[PDB]
């Protein structure tokens, strides 16, 4: 849901720039214990309402792993690196499931984000970071209904500044 | 834009999710609202086919 | 199209044991230059005719690479390792796409094969190899019609024998 | 006996739907092979999204 | 050189806690174009002076790639995820070479950090992030002498705060 | 110990062509549960006796996994794909370590083989397979002495022939 | 510790690096200084064997 | 001719040094095989860092 990001430091907003037409994204997440989750998504704007259409194919999750055992705890926050490739945006991020017991199960998301606008109509951002905080606020019903929150910030690595004036 | 007074403070969204994970088919719908410039959002997702999910919902979080 | 395999030596045939119900497979192929190709398939039997239904999601293929440029050569043969995991079958194989300039673009297939019969009704094979040769026999119409051949053999490593009584 | 449902020569047909790098496509196909000899051939037709803007080779193992 | 990190928000400092004895680390970096760089390092404290001993094995770098062509530009900043595993610390980080021309070449570092103190003498940090800024301030002589700067901050994802009080 | 391979069909022998100077190899093996094992080797000929010098760096093996627990079973045979890249030889192979509980722990070897002769003095092989069977014949002393056997064959995919005249 | 006045403001370091990358052997030495609690540092690295490096120095940055 | 330096049966010897998961070890070994037949055997001795605290199997391909 990448339309909802707070960009700081003047970083161009690829997602908001892509409307009214919208954008797509495509992703494969590789889990450290063998699982793969691939997804394609369409984002359009129907009047004032955003509409998402997502297709998913996941496979090779180990029957004894936290996913197929339904023994995942919660996602840690994460920081995606986002940069221009082939005139579109690539993102990569390492996420970590904090399982009940303390152990983390990590995964690596590989994403391409594609505007429905031509690249010449867009101001492309340089290399930057997107913090993502995703949280289940409520398991309404165990494998049936969930309330989810996300906060996201697009920024540079300002905590350790460059000695050369680089972002 | 001048100031925040002329930006849309909130924007609703709807979603449909269809897929298969380890041979299990499911479909979800979802509804939510967010603040596009503050970068926050909230949504409710419901599994309307293939529920209850035989795997952790968490693997779907980034797709919703 | 895994029903078409010549098995030798003792090796049980997971696929031909799965009828008349059939089987599914799920796969993610990772390409060395960043592409991912995920596929799920259903194999059924409709009175003497095998019926395949396939869903594909591929992403992150480089715009300047042989796949997106449509300048791939041909597939080499390959040897899949196949073994029981979680009461179903897992396979892994490295394939290699010959491309212009003497390049080989390799990829790694991760597959789970799931019979529609209960595992109690099946004689599961031990660890073995499936040699596969896949060849595009004709580009009938540039990017609209193709003819493809495959030969496959399920076997043990006969050429380099064990000294300890192992297959 | 499971394998009694199979024959020395068998036909098959396929339907493929997908998206690769944002490009939607659909195929059908029809083949025949000898299952116990381990050989097969088929013809695949791109019925939507053709001519494909990527190498057909990436669909070979899915057909 | 992990002794030089600014920890904020009360995050325990695994590295400074490990002295006087010191610590080791072990790492494999996998590059997206096929290269691998593996390193083992010993850190000890000789009076007031830190002493590092490092062994490196790198392989499979493509002759036509930016590394073997000596056509790397500069490292982007990066953010490592750091967390406890097996009673020691694991880190993972995605780095990106900004090559001359704009294109980024990424890699994925997989590290274990091992104190020379027993785990019962240590306060282990929870899951957190380490920002790293590494910069060549001067190529004194092309493949012979370099002046390098680094800044590093250990922190939580504070830009996108939790709605549940999690770090 | 790649000098010991039986080649059939037309296939040039990169290793036996490299004498009396010899060759090196460089490899990183990635294990599915996170371990990495990197090795560099030098092969020389000292009057009738082959001499091997090996350096190893391994890391990130899980403390609770079969390797660090010393509860591995045995290696299955495997088939390496071998082809020319950058005027030297590349190989890739998937190996599978049988472990207690009917587990297979697989890994992926990425190798570069470099003759000490100039590439102009060598007849380079086409793409082919090397079948390898490696067996620990005896644990003479628990973690202090072992006897190991290997058989290898360089071949084409004979079992599943081409219909287009390809090896 | 009470206050920063009782922490070591700076600490020197020395390094030795030995390795092989794509069949090329090299050795480096290095000397530097950093501020352990401010999290900053600077060093000079010299290649004393196998120079000039036939690959980008950048692949050694995280090992120094 | 390169292969003229080789014989139907040849000995070999090895030296291995490494660190795995922080554990230093050293091995030597001696073997013999038939290079053209593609068969070989060897005996490996851990001379430092033994008994190894990990499975020997991870060193098999390096020996």
């Amino acid at each position: 849901s990448k339309t909802f990001i707070k960009y700081v430091s003047g970083i161009p907003d690829y997602f908001k720039q892509s409307f009214p037409e919208g954008f797509t994204w495509e992703r494969t997440t590789t889990y450290e214990d063998g699982g793969f989750l691939t997804a394609h998504q369409d984002t359009s704007l129907d009047g004032d309402c955003l509409v998402y259409k997502v297709k998913i194919l996941g496979n090779n999750f180990p029957a004894d792993g936290p996913v197929m055992q339904n023994k995942a705890g919660r996602w840690e926050p994460a920081t995606e690196i986002v940069y221009e490739v082939d005139g579109v945006l690539r993102g990569q991020v390492l996420m970590a499931l904090k399982c009940p017991g303390g152990r983390h199960l990590t995964c690596h998301l590989h994403t391409t984000y594609r505007s429905k606008k031509p690249a010449s109509a867009l101001k492309m951002p340089g290399f930057h970071f997107e913090d993502h905080r995703i949280e289940i606020m409520e398991e309404v019903e165990k494998g049936k209904c969930y309330k989810q929150y996300e906060a996201a910030v697009g920024r540079y690595c300002d905590a350790a500044p460059s000695k050369l004036g680089h972002n | 834009h001048g100031s925040a007074s002329f930006l849309k403070k909130t924007m609703p969204f709807k979603t449909t999710i269809e897929g298969t994970v380890n041979g299990h088919y499911f479909k979800c719908t979802g509804k939510g609202e967010g603040n596009p410039f503050e970068g926050t959002q909230e949504m409710k997702i419901e599994v309307i086919e293939g529920g209850p999910l035989p795997f952790a919902f968490h693997i779907l979080s980034t797709s919703c």
